[PDB]
C-alpha cells in the first residue's frame, strides 16, 4: 500500500497508487468507477 | 451644473442597482467560460 505498484486484480491490470478508501458503497457492489467511465474504486477478492 | 451632478449621481446608482437585479446581463463572459468547461467535458466523455 502508499506507493506505486503494479496491480492485477482478478486479470483487470494497471499501475498506480492502493489507498484504504473510505467509500461506503453496498456489499454486493464490486466495482467502483468515475466521470470517466474507468475503475478508481477496488475490492479486494482476498479480504473483503 | 448642480442638476447635471445629480442626473449623473442619479444615472450611475441605477446602473449599479440594475446590474445587481439583472442576472442575465453578463452572459456573454459567462457563455465564454461554458464553452470551454463543456469542450473538456466532452473530450474527457470521448475516452469511454
Amino acid at each position: 500500500k502508499n506507493k506505486c505498484v503494479n496491480f492485477n486484480f482478478n486479470g483487470l491490470k494497471g499501475t498506480g497508487v492502493l489507498t484504504e478508501s473510505n467509500k461506503k458503497f453496498l456489499p454486493f457492489q464490486q466495482f467502483g468507477r468515475d466521470i470517466a467511465d474507468t475503475t478508481d474504486a477496488v475490492r479486494d477478492p482476498q479480504t473483503l | 451644473q448642480k442638476l447635471i451632478a445629480n442626473q449623473f449621481n442619479s444615472a450611475i446608482g441605477k446602473i449599479q442597482d440594475s446590474l445587481s437585479s439583472t442576472p442575465s446581463a453578463l452572459g456573454k463572459l459567462q457563455d465564454v467560460v461554458n464553452h470551454n468547461a463543456q469542450a473538456l467535458n466532452t473530450l474527457v466523455k470521448q475516452l469511454s
